[PDB]
DNA sequence: ATCAATATCCACCTGCAGATACTACCAAAAGTGTATTTGGAAACTGCTCCATCAAAAGGCATGTTCAGCTGGATTCCAGCTGAACATGCCTTTTGATGGAGCAGTTTCCAAATACACTTTTGGTAGTATCTGCAGGTGGATATTGAT
DNA sequence: ATCAATATCCACCTGCAGATACTACCAAAAGTGTATTTGGAAACTGCTCCATCAAAAGGCATGTTCAGCTGGAATCCAGCTGAACATGCCTTTTGATGGAGCAGTTTCCAAATACACTTTTGGTAGTATCTGCAGGTGGATATTGAT
């Protein structure tokens, strides 16, 4: 599966750099689950500004746009 | 043979990784996830090189920040172990759940 | 120019078409650009401030996205002020819970 | 022919200079801090258009921005951005 | 000074859903605040999404998009058939 | 002559909408179709709510919407509980709604 | 050998009943004097309207009973029922208005 | 000719008071140190709002803090107020 | 306390990706002047509703007593999760190549703006008149808690 | 279960704050027709940069083992926090007023908008050069962890 390819070595460098030091087995399930919604919500947005100007190809403004809608202005891809 | 003891590995890491900005989730396998994911709401979409970088950047910095309120979560409990409950309790909290 | 005018380096001129343009309101003031502009300017002079500081101090004569980071989530205010901004490879500041150190 | 796309760069390069002659910045750098003064930019205009709708006036004037400012910037960022503002109208005016 | 409000439109959808309920004048209050919150969010996003597609027109189009991006999946998908119905409807007179 | 309200069906008021999307400078042209768009969404909107809110108002056995009824409308369906997750309705009240771990034995 | 309910009965049915109430919970006159002085220590000579205070009354309300669900969240995820200053803490920190 | 001096109202905001908003949100148990770190709580949330709506007033040259000053407050601070207008 | 095993740090080097430099061209941005058009400040002042005061009195805050049962401290240990390694699978690089489709132009018409009139209509007002339901009774029924 | 002290429920009823009704008025709002202006949909198309393939290279994810030490179960008990009570204070209610100050209606001037014309830039391109610092090495010495 794709989302399995999300690895439990990557998902503990995460939440080492979150400053996590000791991890249940089942966080790594729980976190792929986390990580597909908050994908699903963002590229939906995305994908609809993507949409409205009738293009073929998500840019960079169409995901900023998005973040910042959902709240999570991002800065460093031309916001 | 040489054997650090539990949890002196992870805080070596813990330092390691709070001072880099590298990306850690593997590239490709994350444009993998993005590519499927979006199929879903439009099919044959192309996705600008910059566009998939800045998911990826913003999916990350939630993932840190949300792992830092689990720690908290699971240390409000008495624990040093972060567990699902943990990261449930955070996304309930903050109004996501 | 209306920048040296006004003692800036940020362009007056500029902020005001983009007042306009933006349909913030039917009419813009004549002081309103001027106002914005260096505001805008102040708040940029802060940050570079503090990152030019935190590239020093790393020893290091260019300004990268980390040494911004370091200078907003260092700073109470700018870090209330970007509380929901994410800056791009930024990384978070060296943190760890007490509890979690050796004995 | 490719479509002139402005940018806050070379502003945000000159005032780099004053506060720190001797260092630089990277492109990546610069994108962010282009992104922080447009994202300041709207937020500021915002607070100011709201500001003069609820006041039944069509004109922003320095007030308007005075006033966004005093309720956008926290605490002391506010008190010294209020300083600036005004330092430059004054000087804009007089002259 | 007359001040507007959406009150005698929500009196009539009201009666059209539930003919023997009112409802209180601190009810209302609350109903014309709910409408004229939602205008605002749908044309902001509306606004936004104008200029980020460099059109300084906001056309039946850009409250589509606004809508499907401001609502909650059936919300959205039920409030712009009933947003195209209104149009195509209205288009089609004189 | 009659309403650009009429001419699409409409319990809103398209001429108000339209001239309410101009008055807010969201850009400098308003085409005809958006306000006809803008007010049935609004209308819509406005008798979803209002159909839960009647319903929960018969539920208590009272004849006369009153704001608590407007939130348990309101936060007892899903969508709309979060198209509004950040508003407040006062006199609104809260949803009965106790943790388990607290009942007795 | 009066009548004494337990610990905790009488604390659920005030649950029940305030949760199924929509007055508001604070004194009004109490409220109001706390408004004027923290008003008064930002601009002195400031006038209210009623509903100016009811507004913010309805919303100072409608914020701390939030918070507490939060709290007792936080509670009971510490596996205890009674909530106490760090549960609100917690909660507030998550949220993101502390530190 | 002149007021009173105000002072230490935030005690008015009793303990039962507390309580029974704590009910409100489905408090069972609480800790006496509750009522102190709430009190607390309250007086941020409150000079936060105060400070905006008072800032509103003062820029439309009033003296009067309005139910809309309040609503605007509460509106820029994520907490938007349905129920006084606006 | 001693001693071996890694991890961590500093000084010195180099290649090179990314930052500078200069020159060049130019559509669009700014600025200067001249006219015309107005927002909204200054006055005056109608009259809304906010601050205050009096009085009455009963709902609800205070401060206590008493003891139930919850939180916090200990003790234990079963078992999960970290550390270390052998494996070899598939991400990373990059270099090249189609070529999809984004983005720059030019054309041109359905649709929007700008104005002048004429017709409605939603918001206020001034008076009058129903009504849904809060709040108080009273008596039957459902809970809770001691035995 | 038994049974008593209380809370909960629900039919009934009444007073009235709040919701409806009506008639008038009318400034602002809308609809109607024309005339004039153009935003941006279309149709092409130049070339930027996205998707594939190839093909090693080996970096890093897997699957195992082993056991350190963490989470969670059991117990115990001091005292914190709830339930109930006696008091009587201060918030709630009801009215009554003065007048601060919000808000409506004009009059009128410092500015803002509107256009024309001239000058100045900020970007975009090309081509040539320079330089901060990532990535390595070597050797020193800190930090761990077993005895
Ligand atoms: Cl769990
Ligand atoms: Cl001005
Ligand atoms: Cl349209
Ligand atoms: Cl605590
Ligand atoms: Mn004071
Ligand atoms: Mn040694
Ligand atoms: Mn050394
Ligand atoms: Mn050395
Ligand atoms: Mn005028
Ligand atoms: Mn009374
Ligand atoms: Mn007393
Ligand atoms: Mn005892
Ligand atoms: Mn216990
Ligand atoms: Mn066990
Ligand atoms: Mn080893
Ligand atoms: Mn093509
Ligand atoms: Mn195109
Ligand atoms: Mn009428
Ligand atoms: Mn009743
Ligand atoms: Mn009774
Ligand atoms: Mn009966
Ligand atoms: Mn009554
Ligand atoms: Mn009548
Ligand atoms: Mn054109
Ligand atoms: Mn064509
Ligand atoms: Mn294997
Ligand atoms: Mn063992
Ligand atoms: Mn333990
Ligand atoms: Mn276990
Ligand atoms: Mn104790
Ligand atoms: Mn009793
Ligand atoms: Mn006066
Ligand atoms: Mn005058
Ligand atoms: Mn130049
Ligand atoms: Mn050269
Ligand atoms: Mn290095
Ligand atoms: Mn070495």
């Amino acid at each position: 599966d794709n989302i399995q390819g999300i690895t439990k070595p990557a998902i503990r460098r995460l939440a080492r750099r979150g400053g996590v030091k000791r991890i249940s087995g089942l966080i790594y399930e729980e976190t792929r689950g986390v990580l597909k919604v908050f994908l699903e919500n963002v590229i939906r947005d995305a994908v609809t500004y993507t949409e409205h100007a009738k293009r073929k190809t998500v840019t960079a403004m169409d995901v900023v746009y998005a973040l910042k809608r959902q709240g999570r202005t991002l800065y460093g891809f031309g916001g | 043979p040489h054997r650090y003891r539990p949890g002196t590995v992870a805080l070596r890491e813990i330092r390691r990784y709070q001072k880099s900005t590298e990306l850690l989730i593997r590239k490709l396998p994350f444009q993998r996830l993005v590519r499927e994911i979006a199929q879903d709401f439009k099919t044959d979409l192309r996705f600008q090189s910059s566009a998939v970088m800045a998911l990826q950047e913003a999916s990350e910095a939630y993932l840190v920040a949300l792992f830092e309120d689990t720690n908290l979560a699971a240390i409000h409990a008495k624990r040093v172990t972060i567990m699902p409950k943990d990261i449930q309790l955070a996304r309930r909290i903050r109004g996501e759940r | 120019t209306r920048s040296s005018r006004a003692g800036l380096q940020f362009p007056v001129g500029r902020v005001h078409r983009l007042l306009r343009k933006g349909c913030y309101a039917e009419r813009v003031g004549a002081g309103a650009p001027v106002y914005l502009a260096a505001v805008l300017e102040y708040l940029t002079a802060e940050i570079l401030e503090l990152a030019g500081n935190a590239a020093r101090d790393n020893k290091k004569t260019r300004i990268i996205p980390r040494h911004l980071q370091l200078a907003v989530r260092n700073d109470e205010e700018l870090n209330k002020l970007l509380g929901r901004v994410t800056i791009a490879q930024g990384g978070v500041l060296p943190n760890i819970q007490s509890v979690l150190l050796p004995k | 022919r490719k479509t002139r796309k402005e940018s806050y760069a070379i502003y945000v390069y000159k005032v780099l200079k004053q506060v720190h002659p001797d260092t630089g910045i990277s492109s990546k750098a610069m994108s962010i801090m282009n992104s922080f003064v447009n994202d300041v930019f709207e937020r500021i205009a915002g607070e100011a258009s709201r500001l003069a709708h609820y006041n039944k006036r069509s004109t922003i004037t320095s007030r308007e921005i005075q006033t966004a400012v005093r309720l956008l910037l926290p605490g002391e960022l506010a008190k010294h951005a209020v300083s600036e503002g005004t330092k430059a109208v004054t000087k804009y005016t007089s002259a």
